[PDB]
């Protein structure tokens, strides 16, 4: 044996950042008793394969860390120093501070007299780092106590995934997974810096080039990714739209598409109505007033049973196929060219390579991330991504699919559970003031008289239902619905969002904020706003691993923690290896892990942080009594607990969810108490209790499905990575979504090679069929509407096609394909002092916010300081030397960094003039490391996009001059 | 004996290998500053068995040659270090024959250090400052000897880093130059006759490092 490992116990994990969802072995001292003595890989995890990046590898050094938190720290207004604290005062304290300022706040009824039943002065950010149980109850705690202000990391990025690919396919998640990239013959990176950002990810991209694949990455930067890829494009900053236009004319003029798969499976037969138009950049029905559109304009022409009348010979002039070839024709090579900045020859080998995948014996895939999000034009990008892949029947296939990437380990959980303003778990929407019952609720669903259109949210009053029978399990639904809080249906909904939040907080409209495992003073755009807006609060609650830039705002540069009368709790929770839970992956895996080691000094897991923190708010309310008691008190929160503590296993088997007494349904028996096994059989008559109805499946009779690490599989299933017996995914392990769409009529795969599913013997035969149903019986998409992948989406804001507005304000002054240049639905200064494209990124080494990462000593060795990557064209302009300190400033703020001069980096051709982009990375802080450097969003502009609410991360301009 | 095949066609200079080393050994981190490069610790030392390399060349057309080097001892059939170090006290340097490691022990606080690394044609042995004992990659030699793949293997994603027994790896090193080839074609393996770590360059290796080569 090996001295190091001989008397430790193995363990398996999870990583805890990045949402390929790597697995780990951590080996603890003492058999299990001691610290965690070794972390690396698990051989056996069939996504890494043992394998991890420099952040998963260093793990151990996260973990077993001595400036980690240890105890409960407090911070008095006015004062300059942390007061160690116990943890029983720390949450008897907390627990004042939310009844006082909640008794203060509440509102039983809006201005217009409506019930809501809500608390505006207490806000919540966070947290996709949590365990799927943790944040599910987190959510739960919040909207008990009245909240509607709950926040994290999913709106930033990928709030604009979840609208484009919802109108597309009906769902928002990524189509496949990690694996299923190997199947592919073009990968398309495209926003992603995915070697990087999701460097195990390129296991799977490599693997597909071995087979015959070509990679190719479109970006601004060259990269690591662009160093392994066959075609590296150059493209400007915000000039995807024209880049996918033109794919889209290229397909489309050349047919290039999949005819009987666009014919059968997408709605391009459907008959738009006549008073759909467009021209000089404006769709019909434009209110040129308000700046928004009346989207009735846009509705399809209906039968005589209201449903969508259709042409399936694609003849018809309202067709949306034929209206799709209209509207593309004006994304020519020469005019995408010249706006793009990449060379017709370039344009012409992509075009050709990717749309080979039009083939039924071809898959292309697209991998984007923070490249399309964090731009104002991202949910345009992604409809535009997603309807190439529609033309090319490259969804529900495996190699192809929308693989909009996830961040975060648990972003994907987190979203899953309702720690966004607008929905409760599973995606049902947060009430709104004119939802005044639950029959009303339900009555929003929309309903489809096509017999084969599944239309599956019809099932939503089963699990709306079961989710307030998990939360109040005696309450009758229609009561229970009461407890819970509601939005202004009044208000723009990004009202409750990440962006006014922030705003809100710099009115002094918030005297609460839990800061839950985020870094907002690094992490929000406009760190300096943010910073000074800390201060207008009366407490903090910052739960984390590590003192931070957040807990510590009052001490930092330029503050003066005298005159800042903030109070602060920081309470120090454990690393992922010292408890035990679930993470699902971008791929919708829902991953087990173990405890290692036991949570390091008196760190606590964020389950018994919260629930501790719960009761302590729950027996004061049955002491004193105060505004609206009943959500607080009939809070189920003894399904959450075993042995005095957070139990992982017994909130996931609630958020599966069981039988509350015995009942038949889909014509079987079910007793008790026993476990539901699958959201099938959930009911809306209160038979059933389901936390998630997505998590209905995960943990039945059967077992802890989450838990599994058998890598059995068929042939068919091997052929393609499935490994449907590792871990479960949501929805009931449908490995890759919308799999109807990969047969034909007859339910014969368009590609047996790499078949998903097939009709073998009356049966689906491979992955778990995406909609019950026999061939040729159902429209594959069964979670939209009408049945069909969406070409054209008439509910997006902004029209039912992609068009062309300019995201870079200030360089800009033509749009080239009408005469409408910006977003004419959605006042940056372009102040001519900074000259320069300042955008942000990441390297492999480092995480997030870097609070992490900057206390890892092996990843502060690899990247110790912020820099400044920029062309030899510009270090030439600015007389700038590689590894000169240089300043970089905005209207926002002004920093320092050491310059990375590189041809990585080249000037953009925008209109006959060579325009400079700057390149910083988000990962440093005035914490730690020392002469580490601060935030880059000391830089970043506070307001963006008011559709979406994401601020202007990757396009901000600034200047740089050498120190 | 045990060989490395490294595919530098596959490295997205991760760096996983570079920080699985020092997690494995519990090695420190050394203090470094940004001096215009990703590229940190900057060189070898005592505390550093591996860093990976990086080196910017110019291309035609869009994008640059990116060329990564995660450098570390070659483990020399016949290694100039043993002989060198041979000279001042035998014992000092050993070869386990079972693997084919060249491994430093305690004794080359003994022998002199400045000879032992200038007979090195890769330039890979480094004196602690203090003790003027010799560091360098040991192969993971424990590991592979309990039938482990070493750590910076283990932890490779890309396919890059490789293991096994020698005859196995130098068929995978020749069926690997030959496909690879057909996408970078001045691909060559480094010194594939004399080295347990046989790297394939994707271009002419010195262009990767001074020292990629002999
Ligand atoms: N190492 C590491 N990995 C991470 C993270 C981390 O901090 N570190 N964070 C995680 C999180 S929370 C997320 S959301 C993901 C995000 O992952 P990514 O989106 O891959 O992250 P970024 O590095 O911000 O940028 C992606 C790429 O977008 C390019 N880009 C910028 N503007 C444009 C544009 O207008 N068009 C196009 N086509 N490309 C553009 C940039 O040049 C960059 O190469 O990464 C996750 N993984
Ligand atoms: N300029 C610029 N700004 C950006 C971005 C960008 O690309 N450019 N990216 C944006 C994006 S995509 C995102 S997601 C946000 C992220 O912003 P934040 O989420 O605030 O970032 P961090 O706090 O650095 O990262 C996640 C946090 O989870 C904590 N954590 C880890 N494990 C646990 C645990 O068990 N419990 C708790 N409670 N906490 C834990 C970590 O310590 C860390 O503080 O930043 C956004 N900001
Ligand atoms: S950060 Fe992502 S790629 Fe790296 S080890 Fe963790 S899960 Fe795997
Ligand atoms: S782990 Fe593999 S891919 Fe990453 S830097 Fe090392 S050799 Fe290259
Ligand atoms: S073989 Fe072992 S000692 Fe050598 S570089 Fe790899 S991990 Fe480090
Ligand atoms: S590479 Fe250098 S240190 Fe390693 S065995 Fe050969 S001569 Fe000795
Ligand atoms: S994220
Ligand atoms: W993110």
């Amino acid at each position: 044996e090996l001295q190091k490992l001989q008397w430790a116990k193995q363990t398996t994990s999870i990583c805890c950042y990045c949402a390929v969802g790597c697995g780990l072995i951590v080996h603890t001292a003492k058999d299990g008793q001691g610290r965690a003595v070794n972390v690396e890989g698990d051989p056996d995890h069939p996504i890494n394969e043992g394998s991890l990046c420099p952040k998963g590898a260093s793990i151990f050094q996260l973990g077993e860390n001595d400036q980690r938190g240890t105890q409960p720290l407090y911070r008095a207004p006015f004062s300059d120093t942390w007061k160690p604290v116990t943890w029983d005062f720390a949450l008897t304290e907390i627990a004042k501070r939310i009844k006082k300022t909640r008794d203060a706040s509440f509102t039983e009824k809006n201005a217009a007299g409506d019930l809501v039943n809500r608390t505006e002065a207490i806000a919540s950010f966070g947290s996709a780092a949590m365990d799927n149980e943790e944040c599910w109850a987190y959510g739960n705690i919040l909207r008990s106590l009245g909240l509607v202000y709950i926040e994290h990391q999913a709106r930033i990025x990928h709030s604009p995934t979840v609208p484009a690919l919802a109108e597309s396919f009906g769902r928002g998640a990524m189509t496949n997974h990690w694996n299923d990239l190997a199947n592919s013959d073009c990968i398309l990176i495209m926003g992603s810096n995915a070697a990087e950002n999701h460097p195990i990810a390129f296991k799977w991209v490599l693997r597909a080039k071995d087979k015959g694949a070509t990679l190719i990455h479109v970006d601004p930067r060259f990269t690591r990714t662009s160093a392994r890829c066959d075609v590296y494009a150059p493209i400007r900053s915000g000039a995807d739209i024209p880049f996918l236009g033109g794919l889209i004319k290229y397909i489309l003029d050349n047919k290039l598409y999949f005819t009987d798969y666009v014919r059968e499976y997408t709605n391009a037969s459907l008959i738009v109505g006549e008073k759909f138009s467009f021209k000089d950049g404006l769709f019909s029905g434009y209110d040129a007033a308000n700046k928004k559109y009346d989207k009735s304009m846009w509705a399809f022409e209906l039968d005589a049973n209201g449903v969508p009348k259709r042409d399936p010979a694609l003849k018809h002039p309202r067709c949306v196929i034929n209206l799709l070839k209209k509207h593309y024709e004006r994304y020519n090579l020469d005019k995408v060219a010249a706006i793009t900045g990449t060379s017709k020859e370039q344009l012409q080998q992509v075009y050709k390579a990717y749309a080979a995948t039009g083939k039924p014996d071809k898959a292309g895939t697209i991998m984007y991330a923070s490249g399309w999000t964090q731009h104002s034009v991202g949910v345009q990008n992604i409809r535009a991504m997603a309807m190439i892949q529609l033309l090319l029947g490259n969804i529900g296939v495996a190699g192809g699919g929308v693989n909009a990437l996830r961040g975060e380990s648990n972003v994907q959980g987190s979203t899953d559970q309702g720690l966004l303003a607008h929905i409760w778990p599973g995606y049902n929407p947060v009430p709104n003031s004119k939802a005044a019952t639950l029959e009303l609720y339900n009555a929003a669903t929309p309903q489809s008289k096509d017999p084969m259109s599944v239309n599956w949210w019809q099932n939503r009053p089963k699990y709306v239902a079961s989710y307030l029978k998990a939360l109040y399990p005696d309450e009758e639904p229609a009561a229970a619905y009461d407890y819970l809080p509601r939005i202004d249906a009044g208000r723009k909904l990004t009202d409750y969002f990440w962006l006014n939040i922030f705003e809100k907080m710099d009115k002094g409209e918030f005297k609460g904020l839990f800061a839950w495992g985020m870094n907002p003073a690094c992490g929000g755009a406009n760190a300096n706003k943010n910073r000074k807006a800390m201060g207008k609060l009366e407490w903090l609650v910052n739960v984390n691993l590590f003192e931070n830039e957040t807990s510590s705002f009052w001490k930092g540069p330029g503050m003066n923690p005298a005159e800042i009368g903030t109070e602060v709790f920081f309470l120090p929770c454990c690393v992922s290896i010292e408890k035990e839970g679930s993470v699902a992956n971008s791929g919708r895996w829902m991953q087990w892990r173990y405890r290692g080691p036991k949570p390091y000094a008196e760190t606590k897991p964020d389950g018994d942080i919260m629930l501790d923190m719960f009761k302590k708010v729950r027996e004061l309310y049955a002491k004193e009594g105060g505004a609206y008691p009943a959500p607080i008190a009939k809070l189920n929160i003894a399904d959450w607990e075993e042995h005095n503590e957070f139990s992982p296993t017994k909130v996931a088997k609630l958020m599966n969810g069981y039988f509350l007494k015995d009942t038949e349904v889909g014509g079987k028996q079910f007793k008790k108490g026993q476990q539901v096994p699958s959201f099938a059989f959930l009911t809306a008559d209160g038979s059933t209790c389901s936390g998630n109805w997505l998590h209905a499946g995960s943990f039945t009779d059967a077992g802890n499905l989450m838990a599994r690490r058998d890598k059995t599989q068929t042939p068919e299933q091997a052929r393609i990575g499935l490994f449907p017996n590792w871990s479960f995914c949501w929805p009931v392990n449908r490995r890759i979504l919308y799999n109807r769409a990969s047969v034909d009529k007859t339910g014969k795969p368009w590609n047996p090679a790499k078949a998903v599913i097939e009709w073998k013997d009356g049966k689906w035969v491979g992955d778990v069929v995406d909609g019950g149903g026999d061939p040729g019986t159902k429209h594959p998409f069964i979670m939209q509407t009408h049945g069909f992948g969406a070409l054209y989406g008439p509910g997006r804001e902004e029209g039912p096609f992609p068009e062309h507005y300019e995201p870079l304000e200030c360089p800009v002054s033509k749009n080239p394909f009408s005469k409408q240049l910006h977003n004419p639905v959605a006042k940056a200064v372009c102040d001519p002092r900074y000259p320069f494209i300042g955008t942000t990124y990441r390297v492999t080494e480092h995480w997030q916010t870097g609070l992490m990462t900057r206390r890892c000593a092996w990843l502060v060795e690899a990247e110790p300081q912020i820099f400044c990557e920029i062309s030899k064209e510009l270090a030439k302009l600015r007389g700038i030397g590689n590894g000169d300190t240089v300043k970089v400033s905005s209207l926002r703020g002004a920093l320092e960094a050491v310059a990375i001069v590189t041809e990585r980096i080249r000037p953009f051709k925008i209109e006959g003039v060579d325009v400079h982009m700057v390149g910083l990375p988000w990962h440093y802080g005035w914490m730690v490391p020392k002469n580490g450097g601060d935030t880059a969003n000391l830089l970043t502009p506070s307001a963006g996009d008011p559709n979406t609410g994401i601020p202007e991360t990757k396009a901000f301009m600034v200047d740089v001059r050498k120190v | 004996g045990k060989m490395f095949f490294v595919d530098l066609s596959r490295c997205t200079a991760c760096r996983g290998c570079q920080i699985a080393c020092k997690q494995w050994k519990n090695l420190p981190a050394e203090e470094t500053r940004n001096t215009g490069s990703h590229q940190n610790p900057p060189d070898l030392s005592y505390v550093t068995l591996k860093t990976v390399r990086f080196t910017e060349k110019s291309r035609k057309g869009p994008g640059i040659d990116w060329l990564f080097f995660p450098e570390q001892c070659r483990h020399c059939v016949e290694p100039p270090c043993k002989g060198q170090a041979d000279v001042d006290l035998e014992g000092a340097v050993v070869k386990d024959e079972t693997t084919g490691a060249v491994l430093f022990t305690e004794l080359t606080a003994k022998v002199d250090g400045e000879s032992v690394r200038s007979a090195c044609p890769y330039d890979i042995p480094r004196i602690d400052p203090v003790t003027k004992r010799l560091s360098k990659c040991d192969m993971c030699n424990d590991r592979v000897q309990n039938g482990l793949l070493p750590a910076c293997v283990k932890t490779c994603p890309t396919g890059t880093m490789n293991f096994g027994d020698e005859q196995e790896m130098l068929a995978l090193a020749e069926k690997r130059l030959a496909e690879v080839k057909k996408t970078y074609p001045g691909a060559v393996l480094g010194d594939p006759n004399d080295v347990r770590v046989v790297y394939l360059f994707t271009r002419d290796p010195k262009d990767f490092y001074e020292h990629a080569v002999a």
